[PDB]
């Protein structure tokens, strides 16, 4: 019987908080099929190759070909649609100085590769080399890798030098430590838990990088959801030639051997049959096809609202951009896919604190403007939220709203004014 | 059969005297007088295109063989999409206008012809970043652009008996 | 710009149409006209020939209602993205990046259009963007100050803290900022006078 998880117990009560003292930084990777092989099927070249006489008799029914190769065509622009959807969504083609003076912060294995023919990255290199004539034709798409590449250099080199202002308007500028300090605003932490922990957040960062890059490089089925696409694809395709071999009821399913042993009046029987089951069998390839398309129709969506709202922005969304505070976002290409490097903030090392909503000093019930009232013990101080710094409970801190008779739980402490000291001396 | 037959390097074993694909098509055979194995291929086919601009704009007309190389079958340029024929390869790029594949597209442009180009992706543009540098907007404007959803289609009801066996 | 409504318009009539010539295919049958059959020909031939048609318009139809299905699909999938849209563009403001048009989401306007419906996204675009020097925090008295909103700036000479979506410079006072800390931890603090009023 499986199990469902580890048991965990939380020790609530009624005037316990835990409140993290450290944190991580997670990178996560996300991969999305964006697009699939653009398939054609010539309808009579699959059914009667190269015979006049079954393509005389295959004109008995109507349009029915026109129509599956009208819905192939269909799927073959859509997903040239779903890759411009996904991967065009940086006006400017935007490239990273030559000063890598990004905080401490390197980016060095996920942005372009100059040796390389096509400038990709280290990371798409990996993820590009872990995915691996019967009327059928296999249509190039529109954007090439390479484009598609430039694509996600562009918005990698957006969002490192300009932050979220390149989705919005025209890049503007920040070092990224200062955009990094506007991420933590984004998820609750004050910017000085960044300034004073600067390299500690960039060499995790950095680790985190270099532990997605090891573990790309190390377990082969890593992008499994691309390979399920592909594999779908071609047991597609070898379902519809492998059916050009049913008898279907004719003496032969080789149209030749018919026409060559037999004369045109029992020669349109056993082709009328074979005509049948072909076109049976393209019409169950189409249907098939339009529905997958369908479905990699909507995971595109899925990706290009992810490339929006991940890496040209913040997400307040939760799991929308990876387990954890969404920091920011990092796109890779991938084969027919895109892969998302989600850089979110985990709170590491939490303490228990005795905790009160509010607390008395003359009659008055102050609260927190910003963050939560906690007690080591003793003292009682006012920290932030999602991050344990302590500080001096003063009329700064709090403010005040009625009496102490109302609010359940409060507590009796001191509330310091700064302007007193001030005015006494 | 049809085809085209070249000499083969399979092995094939003094009782066989053909081979055969997985629809079941011959696709090599041993040559009846002199005892040689022959590789019989699909001539060459491949879906045709026309690249047009409106015929509002113009009746010029290109024309892509797709998947097909430029010897099977002016201006005759080989694409990885196929044969494109009528357009003017060009060594600047633009934004696509028509695409035909790989990277190519094809626009009508300026004694006005077809022409056909990889297509640009954008402007180049460098971000002016620094460690102490910072862009801030000085003014604003407020845009308003239209989004446009399908909501639902047409509702139809077939009359199965009288579509097929109308009275 | 109308496009994605004429499209739908157009494969729906398009879909008709092909159903309606399919009722012009002999499947096989001397004639597609079935009084041709009735009125030429006695009932053990006629339904010989009426077999073919029936065979033929029966595939047709099943063609037209599968395509109707996964069509109808496509069309659901747009409708409930309008519906999302309507809910929070109309009824809210989306922090949503390009959810509701692209630049910062103001507000949106639904029209009605033939089959669906049109959004009219009013958003703000940063428009004039100058370059400043900037610092990650500033020492006053050993004492690392932060902007509480915003960020700081110089004009060359003069440090400012400043609201960061538009340029309204201003004084750098102990109301614009809060401390943390000394000067020894934060890489690029600059050296200024925080005022205190
Ligand atoms: C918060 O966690 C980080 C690790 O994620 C701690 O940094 C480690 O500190 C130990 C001891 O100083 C070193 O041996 C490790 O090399 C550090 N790791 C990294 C990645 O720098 C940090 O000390 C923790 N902070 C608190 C207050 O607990
Ligand atoms: C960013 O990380 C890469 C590797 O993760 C660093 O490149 C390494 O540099 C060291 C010494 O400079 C070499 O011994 C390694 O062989 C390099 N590895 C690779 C894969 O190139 C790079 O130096 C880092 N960037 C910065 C600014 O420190
Ligand atoms: C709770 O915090 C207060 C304030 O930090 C602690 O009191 C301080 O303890 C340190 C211990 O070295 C002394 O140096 C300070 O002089 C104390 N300040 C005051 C105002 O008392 C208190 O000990 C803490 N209590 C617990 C249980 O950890
Ligand atoms: C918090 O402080 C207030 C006042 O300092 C306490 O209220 C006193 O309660 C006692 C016991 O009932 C009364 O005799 C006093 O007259 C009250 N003082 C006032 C000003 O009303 C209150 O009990 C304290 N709370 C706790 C939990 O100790
Ligand atoms: C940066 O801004 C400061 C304050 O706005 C400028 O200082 C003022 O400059 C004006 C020039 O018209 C003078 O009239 C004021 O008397 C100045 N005030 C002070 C307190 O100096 C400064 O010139 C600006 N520097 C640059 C390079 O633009
Ligand atoms: C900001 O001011 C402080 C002090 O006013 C400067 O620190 C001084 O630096 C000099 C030269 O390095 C030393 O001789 C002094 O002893 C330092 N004083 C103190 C109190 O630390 C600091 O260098 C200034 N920062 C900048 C960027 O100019
Ligand atoms: C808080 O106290 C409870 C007491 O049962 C303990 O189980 C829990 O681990 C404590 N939390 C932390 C973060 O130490
Ligand atoms: C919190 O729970 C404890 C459990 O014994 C109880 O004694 C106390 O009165 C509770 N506090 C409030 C404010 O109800
Ligand atoms: C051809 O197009 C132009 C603009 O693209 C338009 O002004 C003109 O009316 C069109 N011609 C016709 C016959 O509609
Ligand atoms: C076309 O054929 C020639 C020689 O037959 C060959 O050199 C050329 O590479 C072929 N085209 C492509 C695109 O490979
Ligand atoms: C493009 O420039 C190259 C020179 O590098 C030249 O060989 C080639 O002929 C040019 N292309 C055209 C279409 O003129
Ligand atoms: C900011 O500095 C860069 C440095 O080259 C410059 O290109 C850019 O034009 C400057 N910004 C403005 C608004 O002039
Ligand atoms: C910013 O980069 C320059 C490189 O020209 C360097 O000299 C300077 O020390 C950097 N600033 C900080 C705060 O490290």
């Amino acid at each position: 019987t499986m199990s469902l998880g580890v048991e965990n117990s939380v020790a609530y009560s009624n005037n316990s908080i835990a409140i993290p003292t450290n944190f991580t930084i997670s990178v996560t990777t996300e991969i999305l099929p964006v697009s699939m092989t653009k398939t054609s099927v010539d309808c009579t070249m699959y059914i009667c190759g190269d015979s006049t006489e079954c393509s005389n008799l295959l004109l008995q029914y109507g349009s029915f070909c026109t129509q599956l190769n009208r819905a192939l065509t269909g799927i073959a622009v859509e997903q040239d649609k779903n890759t411009q959807e996904v991967f065009a969504q940086v006006k400017q083609i935007y490239k990273t100085p030559p000063i890598k003076d990004f905080g401490g912060f390197n980016f060095s294995q996920i942005l372009p590769d100059p040796s390389k023919p096509s400038k990709r990255s280290f990371i798409e290199d990996l993820l590009f080399n872990k995915v691996t004539f019967n009327g059928l034709t296999v249509l190039p798409p529109l954007l090439t890798d390479e484009m598609i590449a430039q694509y996600t250099s562009a918005l990698l080199a957006g969002t490192i030098t300009s932050g979220w202002t390149f989705g919005a308007g025209a890049a503007l500028q920040i070092p990224f430590a200062m955009q990094m300090a506007y991420r933590f605003n984004g998820i609750g932490v004050t910017q000085n838990v960044l300034y004073e922990n600067q390299k500690l957040i960039a060499n995790q960062f950095n680790s985190a990088i270099g532990k997605i890059q090891d573990s790309l490089s190390s377990t082969a089925s890593a992008l499994g959801k691309l390979q399920d696409v592909v594999n779908q694809n071609a047991q597609a395709l070898n379902t519809l030639v492998k059916q050009l071999s049913s008898n279907f009821g004719a003496i032969s399913s080789v149209l030749n051997d018919i026409l060559s042993r037999l004369d045109p009046p029992e020669a349109e029987v056993q082709i009328d049959r074979l005509i049948t089951g072909r076109l049976q069998s393209l019409q169950t390839y189409v249907t098939q096809q339009l529905i997958r398309a369908a479905e990699i129709r909507a995971s595109a969506n899925l990706a290009a609202t992810k490339m929006s709202e991940c890496v040209l922005g913040q997400s307040k969304r939760v799991d929308f951009c990876g387990k954890g505070y969404h920091l920011m976002s990092f796109p890779q290409s991938a084969p027919h896919g895109v892969v998302f490097l989600h850089v979110t903030y985990v709170p590491a090392q939490e303490k228990n604190f005795t905790t009160a909503p509010a607390i008395c000093h003359d009659g008055k019930a102050h609260f927190p403007r910003e963050g939560v009232f906690v007690s080591n013990g003793t003292h009682w101080f006012v920290t932030q939220r999602n991050f344990y710094e302590p500080q001096i409970i003063t009329t700064d801190n709090t403010f005040v709203s009625g009496n102490c008779d109302v609010v359940i739980g409060i507590v009796n402490n001191t509330v310091y004014d700064p302007l007193q000291p001030e005015l006494d001396s | 059969g049809t085809g085209v037959l070249t000499e083969s390097n399979k092995k094939f074993l003094p009782f066989q005297q053909f081979g055969r694909d997985i629809a079941d098509t011959t696709d090599a055979v041993r040559d009846p007088q002199t005892l040689e194995i022959l590789d019989i291929t699909p001539c060459s086919f491949g879906g045709v295109s026309v690249i047009t601009p409106g015929t509002n704009t113009s009746n010029q007309v290109a024309v892509l063989y797709q998947g097909v190389n430029c010897t099977e079958v002016s201006n005759v340029f080989q694409t990885r999409a196929g044969c494109l024929i009528g357009a003017e390869h060009v060594n600047n790029s633009y934004e696509c206008d028509i695409p035909i594949g790989a990277g190519i597209c094809a626009s009508y442009q300026t004694s006005q012809s077809i022409i056909a180009y990889t297509m640009s992706l954008g402007v180049e543009n460098s971000v002016a970043y620094s460690n102490n540098s910072i862009a801030i907007p000085t003014n604003f404007t407020i845009s308003v652009t239209t989004e446009i959803l399908p909501v639902s289609m047409t509702k139809t009801s077939v009359d199965c008996t009288m579509y097929i066996c109308g009275d």
